[PDB]
RNA sequence: UAGCUAGUAGGUGGGGUAACGGCUCACCUAGGCGACGAUCCCUAGCUGGUCUGAGAGGAUGACCAGCCACACUGGAACUGAGACACGGUCCAGACUCCUACGGGAGGCAGCAGUGGGGAAUAUUGCACAAUGGGCGCAAGCCUGAUGCAGCCAUGCCGCGUG
RNA sequence: CCCGCAGAAGAAGCACCGGCUAACUCCGUGCCAGCAGCCGCGGUAAUACGGAGGGUGCAAGCGUUAAUCGGAAUUACUGGGCGUAAAGCGCACGCAGGCGGUUUGUUAAGUCAGAUGUGAAAUCCCCGGGCUCAACCUGGGAACUGCAUCUGAUACUGGCAAGCUUGAGUCUCGUAGAGGGGGGUAGAAUUCCAGGUGUAGCGGUGAAAUGCGUAGAGAUCUGGAGGAAUACCGGUGGCGAAGGCGGCCCCCUGGACGAAGACUGACGCUCAGGUGCGAAAGCGUGGGGAGCAAACAGGAUUAGAUACCCUGGUAGUCCACGCCG
RNA sequence: GGCCGCAAGGUUAAAACUCAAAUGAAUUGACGGGGGC
RNA sequence: CUUACCACUUUGUGAUUCAUGACUGGGGUGAAGUCGUAACAAGGUAACCGUAGGGGAACCUGCGGUUGGAUCA
């Protein structure tokens, strides 16, 4: 959390367990899982959207989605 | 088959008590007579009797104090599948001693009190209570 | 079971098992952190958790938790591990000992210091 | 892991041991062991005791005492009352060291101590004043046994920080 | 070990505070970062995360990890279970083995009593003594439940001998039965074939189609062939160790039950290994083949329909001898 | 792995690993292309 | 000098076991993959057991058995 990393990306394909494959503005692909409120707000994500992706410096291969472009 | 007559005697007394019968009868045997005498002199039964020469029958007359059986627990110990012997130092106490335990001494059959008074061990036939 | 059947074949004690086999009954073991990464918990809880893959001195590979806020580990750092499970993470059976060998103590902790290898702050 | 055993089980006569014995050899008999587990495989020094439990039981064999076995690995014997012998001998083997390359030397699982392994385990100390042991007529010599000191909150017990 | 000197003068930390479990509030934080033995906590007022104030528990220590026992009656000897929660072999026969009805005599192995020897010291427990107390050391006793021998006891179990009829078995007289094996035979019905009449539809479905018919179907009458199963009695029934057993007659054969009497004299119950029987499907060799009917062909249904539905149809179903279990 | 079988297979019979359950009986409601008035 | 017994050793042969290992097989976990609706009510063809054949799957059909099946209209 300290010194967080903030990026956008595009979701490419659906995975089981509501996890997702997202290409990143820098060319990298990451594995993403949903946050609580867009889970609590019943907001479902489809293929192809632009999404805001939080990253952590410990590992950049997997991130978390926090905001989807409708 | 019938492989344990004393256990049979005990169960007959127990069922007869539960069924509020005045008396029960079963084929006699000298060992059964000895056990029955021991019970009678301790006050668990009213009287006992034997009749017939060719095939004698042993009769026990049960006792009810307040409409409920005086005998309220009988268990065989030293059953044929597993024999039990105790020394003088170990003769047990049943119901903390309000009850009795029949033991066969070289001297014969007698309660645990008598057996430890005489200073004998023996085989534990049954607990009564 | 009738007495005869027990004489022929006695009772059997239920054989016990240890849930930290890699320790081999030692209280701690040394190992090299071949891989450092972060995983996700199970259904009820959501978080990203720090974890490591380590090769012990006795030949095993195991996955161990890195407690506390922030760590300094590397793909070849040397650490001391101890028994302990992480309930959420599946297949994690061990904990890293903070403030021992290369694993440094949590910075600026001020309560429960002994559990994180932090020295009494001078005043 | 259901069969095992031919010196295998007995007997007679030589031989051999401090001593009984297939202990060994010649001959004869055809036995002997096993479901009450022989044979085979894996694992293990044994006991007084220790920890736990109300008890029956369960786990265990560090310290101290008794018994057993081993002394780099394998084979053998001599000397001796007693060894097939930790600081003795011969042979074989691996390793280390010396060499004029002709051959030679060595065995800390004794007390300190070193490298290595490991989460982790002490000083290359003082005395033979006390107890015990070897030699000696005795004086006495020898003794890393033993007595004591050093290091470590490892444990138990007592005390202070007013 | 004793005496004197200075000055409080040289000497306090670790964990925890949502429930089990002793101890709560503010500020950060927003299911994030993080905690965790379990029950779980964290998405805008968190006594559960991080800091602070306060409090609780231990104290020269305090916590975590490792390992054993306990709680766990959760391997149940003391002290558990098997109709449906896990747990009665598919059924029967039987060797070793386990247990045994009733009386008398004898024996003394089990069993009970006494004595002797032994059970190293240390350890444990009890009562005292010495270190300023304590840890620690130490004197006496208890204990070491065990083993061995000698002398006695004779109720019970065991051995030996001889009895007994109540368990078990044999004989005579009757009764019921789809119990089993072999050989004959009767009736109704589907299919096929021949013949007469007859005339163009039949069959099938939720609706259809595939299919069959002038070479004469379907319908109706007469004769012949072949195979398989027993209308109705029929049960709320019976027989069998279990699987299972149904037209009628004959032959060979097992078991069960009732009456009264006679005979043997415990001759018994159970059973690890072992040996037999064991629906249907299936395998091998050789026959048979009406009705069915996996596979498969064709017609439909549906979005699809490798199915349910419709027209056909092979193995099999049947017989003899082996196998499977 | 052993034994049996022409073959299909039968019989004897484990562990790693993983979860905090799985299960039996019965209770009150909802539901049925289940009944009855 | 020579004979017997014999460790160690070298060959060949077998057995047994550890390490790995090209590869092949299946098993467990899954909060918003895909494709169907097989089961729970008469789950819309009552379910299940043994056995044989067949199909992308959850399954379908033949033979025999059980009720751990609803209605008896
Ligand atoms: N996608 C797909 O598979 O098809 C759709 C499916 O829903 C059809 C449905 N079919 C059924 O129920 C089966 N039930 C068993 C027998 C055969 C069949 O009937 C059906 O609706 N049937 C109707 C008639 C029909 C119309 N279209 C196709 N079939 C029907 O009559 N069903 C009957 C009923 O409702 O009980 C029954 O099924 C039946 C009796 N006789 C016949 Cl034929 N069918
Ligand atoms: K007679
Ligand atoms: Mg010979
Ligand atoms: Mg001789
Ligand atoms: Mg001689
Ligand atoms: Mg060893
Ligand atoms: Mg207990
Ligand atoms: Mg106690
Ligand atoms: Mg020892
Ligand atoms: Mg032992
Ligand atoms: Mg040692
Ligand atoms: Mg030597
Ligand atoms: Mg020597
Ligand atoms: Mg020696
Ligand atoms: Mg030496
Ligand atoms: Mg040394
Ligand atoms: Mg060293
Ligand atoms: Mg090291
Ligand atoms: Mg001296
Ligand atoms: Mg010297
Ligand atoms: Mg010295
Ligand atoms: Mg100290
Ligand atoms: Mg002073
Ligand atoms: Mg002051
Ligand atoms: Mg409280
Ligand atoms: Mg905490
Ligand atoms: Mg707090
Ligand atoms: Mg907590
Ligand atoms: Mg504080
Ligand atoms: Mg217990
Ligand atoms: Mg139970
Ligand atoms: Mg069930
Ligand atoms: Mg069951
Ligand atoms: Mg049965
Ligand atoms: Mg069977
Ligand atoms: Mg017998
Ligand atoms: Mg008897
Ligand atoms: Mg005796
Ligand atoms: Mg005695
Ligand atoms: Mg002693
Ligand atoms: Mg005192
Ligand atoms: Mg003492
Ligand atoms: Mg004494
Ligand atoms: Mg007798
Ligand atoms: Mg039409
Ligand atoms: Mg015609
Ligand atoms: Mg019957
Ligand atoms: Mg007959
Ligand atoms: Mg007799
Ligand atoms: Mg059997
Ligand atoms: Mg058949
Ligand atoms: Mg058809
Ligand atoms: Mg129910
Ligand atoms: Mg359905
Ligand atoms: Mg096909």
């Amino acid at each position: 959390k300290e010194d967080n990393i903030e990026m956008q990306g595009t979701v490419l394909e659906t995975l089981p367990n509501t996890m997702f494959r997202v290409e990143l503005e820098n060319g990298h692909v990451v594995t993403a899982h949903i946050s609580g409120k867009m889970r609590k707000n019943y907001i479902r994500i489809l293929t192809g959207d632009k999404v805001t992706v939080e990253l952590t410096p410990y590992d950049l291969s997997k991130g978390r989605i926090v905001f989807r472009s409708r | 088959s019938m492989q344990d007559p004393i256990a049979d005697m005990l169960t007959r007394i127990r069922n007869g008590q539960a069924a509020n019968k005045a008396a029960v009868t079963m084929p006699s045997s000298k060992l059964k007579v000895a056990i029955a005498n021991v019970l009678k002199e301790e006050g668990f039964i009213e009287d006992f009797k034997v009749e017939g020469d060719t095939k004698p029958e042993l009769e026990l007359t049960l006792k009810y104090f307040q409409g409920k059986a005086v005998v309220e627990s009988i268990q065989r110990v030293s059953r044929p599948g597993l024999r039990i012997y105790k020394r003088k130092d170990e003769l047990p106490k049943v119901m903390a001693g309000l009850g009795i335990a029949v033991v066969s001494t070289s001297k014969g059959v007698m309660t645990d009190r008598a057996a430890r008074q005489a200073g004998l061990g023996g085989e534990i036939i049954c607990y009564v209570a | 079971a009738t007495v005869n059947q027990l004489v022929r074949k006695p009772r059997a004690r239920k054989v016990a098992k240890s849930n930290v086999p890699a320790l081999e009954a030692c209280p701690q073991k040394r190992g090299v952190c071949t891989r450092v990464y972060t995983t996700t918990p199970k259904k009820p809880n959501s978080a990203l958790r720090k974890v490591c893959r380590v090769r012990l001195t006795n030949g095993f590979e195991v996955t161990s938790y890195i407690g506390g806020e922030g760590h300094n580990l590397q793909e070849h750092s040397v650490i001391l591990i101890r028994g302990g499970r992480v309930k959420d993470l599946p297949g994690v059976r061990y904990h890293t000992v903070r403030g021992a060998l290369d694993c440094s103590g949590v910075k600026d902790r001020k309560q429960a210091r002994s559990k994180y290898g932090v020295k009494r702050p001078k005043a």
